[PDB]
């Protein structure tokens, strides 16, 4: 009988109300963080490159995501009492700003690729297109979270609390399995793909110039591509998983489901860090921004 | 009570047989955004809980006992 | 019991689950409640064919 018994969910109010914490200090930081750049952006029109349009497009969608974040805690302590409209327009939102800061992030790479690599080349001449590339990218971000508007309901379960997921019909299962792969290959392989390709180039052009620079500019490209694989390639990691195991490519247990669920929870936190790092690795470790924000405060 | 970001099927693997005598009650969920197959869950007077085969006749009979009262 | 007196209205598109519960000391008559899904619970008659019709539809 025991071969054949129900899995029962495994759940820790120990990290239950912890969550809480660390989402309001997030959503703090990222508050202060991309309330700064924007201030410091839009203070003086003096100066306004295509770098600063990049920069003050990312924090406006960091911004949103962190504005969304008080709520996603709430849910996290108690579920989804909020009701249907709320589950919609929050994931609509979150979504959205989500998309939006990964592509964001490409077309910064792009165009810092475009302006070392081919800087004798008329090609660099093709990046004074920010406003429509910027705007293109809300565009897609916007179409890409329709499937979270169209399917998504407070679900309420037997031995779990409501939660605002999905409602596709008696296959919902396989139809979210398939879902998966929009924020999969739009949102982690082709932003990662064209990050590596843009700034493995620009590595290789910077190595050999002959510049004092060029040191701290190696360091701050690291550093970069580092933050987005920490911040992303884990939750991507355990995703891929749970779709491995759901399909039986993986045998499936429940301790192996509970393994699923803290990875989730965990690596949902650890990406969630990407609002808050966004304007200290973009916008404040460049002198400009500091210079800027210095005369502000005046 | 708990928490979840990732409804999952309440049954894993199936058996068929659990005897009346020892059932106090019998849950039935249809496909929906938890599961794709229809779920029964036997609850028994000692507290265990067996899945049971939707498919199989035993399940059917089963039930229509327990309703017959 | 966690009946009282039964309800009437549930169409098989709002129901989520159904319990059935046998007669014990918790209860001398047999019970059937309906879980739809908005939350809430419905108790329905066990003689009426109603539950049969689900019940079997369900199982299908």
């Amino acid at each position: 009988l025991l071969d054949a018994a129900p899995c029962e969910p495994e759940s820790l109010e120990i990290n239950k109300y912890f969550v809480v914490i660390i989402y309001a200090l997030v959503f703090l930081l990222s508050l202060l963080g991309n309330s700064l750049v924007m201030l410091v952006i839009l203070y003086s029109r003096v100066g306004r490159s295509v770098t600063d349009v990049y920069l003050l497009n990312l924090a406006l969608a960091d911004l949103l995501f962190a504005l969304t974040l008080p709520i996603w805690a709430a849910s996290k302590v108690n579920g989804w009492i909020f009701g249907t409209f709320l589950c919609k327009v929050v994931s609509l939102l979150k979504e959205v700003n989500f998309y939006s800061g990964i592509l964001l992030l490409a077309c910064i790479s792009v165009d810092r690729y475009l302006a070392i690599v081919h800087a004798t080349r008329t090609l660099t001449q093709k990046r004074y297109l920010v406003k429509f590339i910027c705007l293109s990218i809300w565009g897609l971000s916007l179409l890409l979270a329709l499937p979270v508007l169209l399917f998504r309901r407070t679900v309420y379960s037997s031995n779990v609390s409501p939660a605002c997921y999905e409602d596709m019909g008696n296959n919902t299962a396989n139809w979210r399995m398939l879902l998966r792969i929009l924020p999969q290959s739009f949102g982690f392989i082709v932003p990662l793909l064209i990050m590596l390709f843009c700034y493995g180039f620009t590595l290789r052009t910077l190595f050999k110039a002959h510049m004092g620079q060029k040191h701290r500019a190696m360091r701050v490209i690291f550093a970069v591509v580092l933050i987005f694989l920490l911040c992303w390639l884990p939750y991507n990691l355990v995703l891929l998983a749970d779709t491995l195991m759901r399909t039986q490519v993986i045998q499936e247990t429940c301790e192996r489901r509970n393994h699923i669920d803290r990875a989730l929870d965990a690596t949902e936190i650890l990406g969630i860090l990407h609002s808050c790092l966004n304007p200290l690795i973009y916008a404040f470790i460049g002198q400009k921004f500091r210079h800027g924000l210095l005369k502000i405060l005046a | 009570a708990p928490l979840a970001t990732e409804l999952r099927c309440q049954c894993l693997q199936t058996l068929q047989g659990i005897h009346l005598k020892n059932i106090q009650s019998v849950k039935v969920k249809s496909p929906g955004p938890h599961c794709a197959q229809t779920e029964v869950i036997a609850t028994l007077k000692n507290g265990q809980k067996a899945c049971l085969n939707p498919a199989s006749p035993m399940v059917k009979k089963i039930i229509e006992k327990m309703l017959k009262n």
